[PDB]
């Protein structure tokens, strides 16, 4: 029988200087460490806009425990791999390797995130990367519009770009970097979690090279939600188009709703190039657009605030009525033309969406620090189901409510000689 | 220490009026040779002390030119003689033996 | 605690049984409340005629239009309806469905599959829309300079047999594919024993066996009395294909030498000598530090922005080389540094490098089988290259046998004084000459 | 390899409409490595 | 120059030491050859003339 | 013989560059013996009375 | 449309062995070579000499 061992549960704790451990012994050939903080482009102000780019770019530089070579070579030598992942919130720096390497890559991983020395040559050298590495993304018409629609909702903070703005690449000085990584890198911002790890290993870390005092507090300003919209005349083939409402703080009983919503607007597909048949946004656009479109609800929640809303790809004389389309049938919703088969068709494609996403390690370990640092805690997966079958249809109309009825933000690009302000809707 | 240790410093102050790179405004380490250790650690200089290195060596090509030294008020003291290439040398030194242990395994 | 090794050995065993009929069925059982399940057949565009080159493509954007139990979306809103995901592909010698469902969901789904694989009811209505859907699909792949220099590969390596022929087909196949060749083709190819229900995933494989039972026993395992197909070995040609477009930014360039194989055991070690070679993008963090000389000096000396090594194999033969992409100023450069370190690993390959490789390889392996469906894609797919799961354990005893002599000695074998296979497309007017490529895979001083 | 995920050299073209579900987007992440 | 003395350069000089053996074999029988040098080519068999 | 005789040529000597030299030095030495030796051979045939050596017998001191 | 492009017919320039789809060109690596090679060799054997 090839029936597999008894799978251990994990582990998690909360030290007293507001730093959290939690690790997961799946007994899994290799080994995977992160290191979550609460430093992502929302703590830049208009000072030392682009900070957090760069220090994304600068994991490999040199430390006061491994030169830039060792740092390269030593996790080269043992196949390993070393990332910084940014969102808007926080910055996760993950190591991966064999089991038997672990000792190895936590080294290093401390050393790039305690004892990092940004010497002047190597920065300088690095910062021709962050016009290599903007041009990358935003070769993607969805990294403009999305930045742009930051820029647009939010007065400070979530407006900040998880990319350096143009005018400061060149303008970023080690100083802001150390800065940047002695106020924000800090226990009461931090979470260590770790997959094939001991749990004795992990506290023993962390209390022994994480207990960094100082700094700021946590969450730093507010971020004030403000409307508003940013167009980009590109002249591209399709317009890209993004329109969205505030929504609700990660973590609340309301956002839970959005993501229901989500999912029954029509959030991806699901079948290889199918019809979307029970995506209401598609067949809405579906009916008095007959060229080639997209269109998919957006969900984006924060620690203070979220957005949601619907993005559409057409061509640029339909824009306007894609857009138009997908709003009527955002607003029949909030009218309560609400079935029940909707809703719980909606719930399984939203629990079955969670749990497949989760089943990687990579996933699994992003969800588990996300989880430490916005809510302080681990929430498994039956008590995450439960929370989900908790939506009523109520919640879910009410939602629907919140953004028919609330200052809308836009982000458009494109030909937009038939794309509407928000006031034309 | 002031018995041993003077007699050997007082040698050396003795060789560096010798050597007479202080007569054109120089200092110890703008004589170095470059190698590719040396034009790594000049590349890694602050503005300021780049600047500084670039015009002492242009007063002294200029010197050497016309077969002048400077007045006796400006030549370089030897314990004035800051070593302000030295420690970016080292670092580079220390990165290339790195690197040469590494190509050995 | 526990190491690397012992950890090997907690990988559970991945079971095997086989219906009356001849369809084997496979899965690894984990403690998940998803799975991923799925058939995967032994079919693909090397067993396609020039005549239906285009069919397996074809029914690949048929397959989830309808069939005759579930006809229009109703198959679609199933598998919609219960947050599951339905996704296929086909290659020149796989095709394979496969859904990504919870796990109680997992006696529908294997129903689906049946369904799919068995009454698709190919409506000639259905059959011209998907006909203008390939056509636009063709337009788009023509604007990706990596698949079509890779097709050129193929194009050209593989000369005047069924392995030179693109998956999707000519512009041609695609406007007179009829419903009797699409037919034709299912009767003939998707037969029980050439194909594999594979699944992965919280399941016993004592349920995946009865809905085995239950929902494929009604398939032909009874083939034609001489129509059996065979796969002829493939002629590998040492040749060049240059397609000169200046208009393009940047070059692509693909060069291999053949390879060995599915089930050669040299893959291996060829696999590791790629590993120290390894891949580079202009986005790595790593640049003049990396390892690999011909990423350091392609970071150092800007010669190229990607490189990738790559071994694909096929049965019987394959490719192994790599691909890059660089200014037009540069082609020469990348080109000559590339087979420098052929040539450097086939005479002086170190222990120390060979380690790296070795390691490189290990965490490849066990991160990528990281998941339902990656699991389940090397079920499916090993059953049909290998006829087996290899466990991990396998690999890492094949992998600790290479040293530093086994790569000199594979690479030599397939690489030294070999004709390659060269595939350009962009502003390729500095591409070295063939005789020249031809020349730097041999070494004067050796 | 450098990321940009937001769902949830000429690049290449999208025609159809096949070939555009799944492009809109659905929070944007950046992720670096070596 | 002390860089050049370890495990992988003397990996690599044991992969090159086959074939610079046969170099020298290459000049030593070039050698004799293009001189005409009688006392090694006394003892070839056929040569003898 | 099965394996054919241009095959195992470069398998053994061609492969390499180093046995690649060496049987081109190895073969100029005994091609030169060979050839000096048939060339001469015809040249003599031909002159079969005319030459000095064909000669040298007469005048024996 | 790039999947309309079909490498032409090169049997009216091929040697012997290479001509056949259904046969391995690995068969007849050893001897190709060989056969130019030894030209190659000749040549330079005479020019030696
Ligand atoms: C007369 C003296 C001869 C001098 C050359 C001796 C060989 C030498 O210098 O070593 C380098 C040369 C490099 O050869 P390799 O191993 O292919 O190295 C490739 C490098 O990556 C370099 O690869 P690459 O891609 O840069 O170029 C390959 C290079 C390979 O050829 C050479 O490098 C030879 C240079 C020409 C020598 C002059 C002719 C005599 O090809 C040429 O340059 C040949 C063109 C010559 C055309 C001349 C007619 C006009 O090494 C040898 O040739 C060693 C064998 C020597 C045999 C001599 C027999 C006695
Ligand atoms: C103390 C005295 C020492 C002397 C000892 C005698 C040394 C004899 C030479 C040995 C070196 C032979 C090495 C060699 O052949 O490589 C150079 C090229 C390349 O040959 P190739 O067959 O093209 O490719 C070699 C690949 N391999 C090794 C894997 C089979 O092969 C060639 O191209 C050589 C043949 C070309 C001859 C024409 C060039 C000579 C100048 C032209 C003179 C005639 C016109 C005036
Ligand atoms: C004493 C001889 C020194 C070596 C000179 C020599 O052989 O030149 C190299 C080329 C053949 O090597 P390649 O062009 O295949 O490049 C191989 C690189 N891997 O040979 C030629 O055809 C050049 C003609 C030289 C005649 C003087
Ligand atoms: C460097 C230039 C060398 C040229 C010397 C020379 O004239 O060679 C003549 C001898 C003749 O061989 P031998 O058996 O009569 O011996 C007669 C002894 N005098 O051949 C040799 O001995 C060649 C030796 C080569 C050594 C580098």
């Amino acid at each position: 029988a090839g029936v597999p061992p008894h799978p251990q549960d994990l582990e998690f704790t909360r030290l007293p200087n507001g730093l959290v451990i939690a690790s997961l012994e799946n007994y899994a050939p290799a080994s995977r460490i992160g290191l979550f903080i609460k430093a992502g482009s929302r703590y830049e102000n208009s000072n030392n806009l682009g900070t957090s780019h760069l220090l994304r770019l600068a994991s490999s530089l040199t430390t006061k425990g491994a030169s830039s070579f060792k740092i390269t070579r030593g996790i080269e030598a043992v196949g390993g791999k070393l990332s910084v992942t940014s969102t808007r919130e926080n910055m996760a720096y993950t190591v991966e390797c064999l089991r038997d390497d672990v000792d190895i890559l936590m080294e290093f991983l401390l050393n790039v995130t305690t004892a990092p020395e940004f010497r002047r040559w190597e920065v300088a050298a690095l910062q021709p990367q962050l016009r290599i590495d903007k041009a990358v993304a935003l070769q993607n018409p969805q990294a403009h519009v999305i930045e742009n629609l930051h820029a647009a909702a939010y007065r400070n903070a979530l407006a900040n770009s998880l990319y350096c703005p143009d005018y400061r690449i060149g303008k970023v000085t080690p100083v802001e970097l150390h800065d940047y990584v002695q106020n924000h890198f800090t226990s009461a911002r931090m979470a260590l979690i770790g997959l094939g790890v001991s749990h004795p290993v992990l506290k023993q870390v962390a209390e022994q090279f994480l207990n960094i005092r100082g700094g700021l507090g946590l969450s730093g300003a507010k971020a004030k939600y403000h409307g508003g919209e940013i167009r980009e005349q590109n002249g591209d083939s399709l317009v890209h188009a993004a329109l969205v409402a505030e929504s609700a703080a990660i973590g609340s009983a309301e956002a839970n709703a959005f993501s229901v919503l989500q999912h029954v607007l029509g959030a991806g597909p699901h079948v290889k190039r199918g019809s979307n048949a029970t995506s209401s946004l598609y067949q809405a656009v579906a009916k008095g657009v007959h060229q080639p479109f997209d269109v998919s609800a957006f969900n984006a929640s924060y620690s203070d605030s979220g957005l949601f809303g619907f993005y559409t790809i057409s061509q640029a004389a339909s824009a306007g009525d894609v857009i138009k389309a997908a709003y009527n049938q955002v607003k029949t919703i909030a009218q309560g033309n609400l079935s029940n088969p909707d809703v719980q068709a909606a719930k399984n494609k939203l629990k079955a969406g969670y749990l497949m996403s989760v089943e990687s390690s990579e996933g699994f370990l992003d969800e588990v620090g996300s989880q430490a640092l916005a809510a302080g805690s681990y929430t498994p997966p039956s008590t995450v189901l439960q929370q989900i079958d908790a939506v009523a249809d109520a919640d879910v109309i009410n939602a629907a409510k919140k953004f028919v009825s609330g200052r809308k933000s836009m982000a458009a690009s494109g030909n937009l000689g038939h794309t509407p302000f928000i006031d034309e809707l | 220490v002031s018995a041993s240790s003077r007699w050997l410093e007082g040698i050396r102050k003795w060789y560096y009026n010798a050597a007479g790179f202080n007569k054109l405004g120089l200092m110890r380490d703008d004589t170095i040779h470059e190698n590719d250790d040396v034009k790594e650690a000049i590349r890694r200089l602050p503005e300021n002390l780049y600047n500084d290195r670039v015009f002492r060596i242009k007063r002294a090509l200029d010197l050497s030119m016309r077969q002048q030294i400077l007045p006796k008020e400006q030549w370089t003291k030897y314990e004035e003689d800051k070593s302000y290439l030295e420690p970016y040398l080292k670092e580079v030194i220390r990165e290339r033996k790195e690197r040469e242990e590494w190509a050995k395994k | 605690t526990a190491t690397y090794a012992q950890a090997l050995q907690s990988v559970p065993e991945t079971q095997v049984s086989q219906l009356d009929n001849g369809l084997r069925v496979a899965s690894e059982q984990s403690s998940q409340p998803t799975c991923t399940v799925g058939v995967w057949i032994d079919a693909g565009s090397r067993y396609e005629s020039e005549k239906n080159n285009g069919a397996g493509y074809f029914v690949e954007h048929l397959a989830f239009k309808g069939t005759k139990n579930r006809p229009g979306n109703a198959l679609e809103k199933e598998v919609e309806s219960m947050g599951a995901h339905l996704n296929a592909y086909s290659t020149r010698e796989h095709t394979a469905y496969y859904i990504k469902a919870l796990s109680k969901d997992l006696p529908k789904a294997v129903e689906l599959l049946a369904d799919i694989v068995q009454n698709c009811s190919l409506e000639d209505s259905q059959i011209e829309k998907e006909r203008d859907v390939i056509l636009q699909e063709l337009q788009e792949n023509d604007t990706s300079m990596r698949d079509v220099v890779f097709n050129y590969l193929h194009a050209t390596a593989f000369q005047g047999t069924p392995l030179a022929q693109s998956v999707e087909g000519p512009s041609e196949n695609v406007r007179k594919l009829s419903r009797a060749d699409l037919t034709e083709y299912l009767s003939r190819h998707y037969k029980a024993p050439r194909m594999v229900l594979a699944a992965a995933g919280g399941l016993e494989h004592r349920q995946l066996l009865d809905l085995a039972q239950k929902h494929f026993s009604g398939l032909s395992g009874t083939y034609d009395e001489d129509a059996v197909p065979t796969l002829s070995p493939c002629r590998f040609t040492g040749s060049q294909i240059c397609h000169r477009e200046d208009g393009l930014p940047l070059a692509h360039v693909a060069i291999a030498v053949e390879g060995p194989g599915w089930a050669h055991p040299d893959n291996v070690a060829l696999q590791v000598a790629n590993a120290i070679i390894g891949h580079y993008d202009c986005t790595y963090g790593g640049g003049a530090h990396l390892s690999s000389p011909l990423a350091s000096i392609a970071a150092t000396n800007k010669l190229c922005q990607s490189f990738q090594t790559f071994n694909i194999c096929y049965a019987d033969t394959g490719l192994l080389g790599a691909h890059f992409v660089c200014d037009h100023m540069s082609i020469d450069d990348m080109m000559f540094v590339l087979q420098g370190q052929w040539m450097r690993l086939c005479t002086s390959a170190t222990e120390s490098e060979v380690l790296r490789g070795k390691n490189l390889l290990r965490n490849a392996l066990v991160s990528h089988l990281d998941g339902t469906t990656p699991v389940c894609e090397d079920i499916g797919r090993s059953l049909l290259t290998y006829g087996r799961r290899i466990p991990l354990a396998e690999w890492e005893s094949r992998i600790a046998e290479v040293d530093a002599r086994v790569v000199r000695e594979v690479c030599s074998k397939y690489f030294y004084d070999q004709c390659p296979a060269v595939a350009g497309f962009g502003p390729i007017e500095q591409l070295p000459d063939y005789n020249r490529i031809r020349s730097g895979m041999f070494w004067l001083r050796f | 390899r450098g990321v940009a995920g937001a769902l949830r050299d000429l690049k290449r073209s999208v025609l159809c409409r096949e070939s555009l579900r799944g492009q809109a987007a659905g929070p944007l992440v950046a992720s670096v490595s070596l | 120059l002390t860089r050049f003395l370890g495990p992988r350069y003397r990996q690599l000089a044991r992969n090159w030491v086959p074939t610079a053996s046969l170099w020298g074999a290459v000049g030593a029988v070039g050698l004799v050859w293009a001189t005409d040098w009688r006392l090694i080519l006394d003892w070839v068999p056929y040569i003898n003339g | 013989v099965a394996p054919t005789l241009t095959a195992r040529l470069y398998s053994l000597l061609f492969r390499r560059t180093s046995t690649f030299a060496l049987t081109i030095v190895v073969g100029a030495l005994f091609f030169e013996r060979a050839f000096d030796q048939g060339a001469d051979a015809i040249y003599e045939h031909i002159n079969e009375g005319k030459l000095w050596k064909h000669i040298k017998h007469k005048y024996e001191n | 449309s790039h999947t309309d492009i079909k490498v032409p017919d090169f049997s009216d320039y091929r040697r012997p062995e290479v001509l056949d789809s259904t046969k391995s060109s690995k068969e007849s690596s050893e001897a190709r070579k060989g056969f130019s090679y030894l030209v190659t060799a000749t040549t330079t054997v005479g020019v030696a000499y």
